[PDB]
């Protein structure tokens, strides 16, 4: 635990990347995460939505 | 059937051509909610109930 400071900042960073590329996999509400599923499923109309 | 004893029918291991449901005339409601209704000849199902 001698070099914890430069590791606290790296787990930082990459704990903050994790949890960004992780809020990809959320739908916020809508039907899916995926766009190419709404996409490919759905009307613009609701689609747009 | 009737709607209190109403009838469920498995669709699977078959090739599924929905054009000729929108392009007939003879359904008056044709609705669709978590698909659209021109998507479906491109799309690949499982679990198909009627």
């Amino acid at each position: 635990s001698a070099l914890g400071k430069l590791q606290d900042v790296v787990n930082q960073n990459a704990q903050a990347l994790n949890t960004l590329v992780k809020q990809l996999s959320s739908n916020f509400g809508a039907i899916s995460s995926v766009l190419n599923d709404i996409l490919s499923r759905l009307d613009p109309p609701e689609a747009e939505v | 059937a009737s709607v209190y004893a109403w009838n469920r029918k498995r669709i699977s291991n078959c090739v599924a051509d929905y054009s000729v449901l929108y392009n007939s005339a003879s359904f008056s409601t044709f609705k669709c909610y978590g698909v659209s209704p021109t998507k479906l000849n491109d799309l690949c199902f499982t679990n198909v109930y009627a």
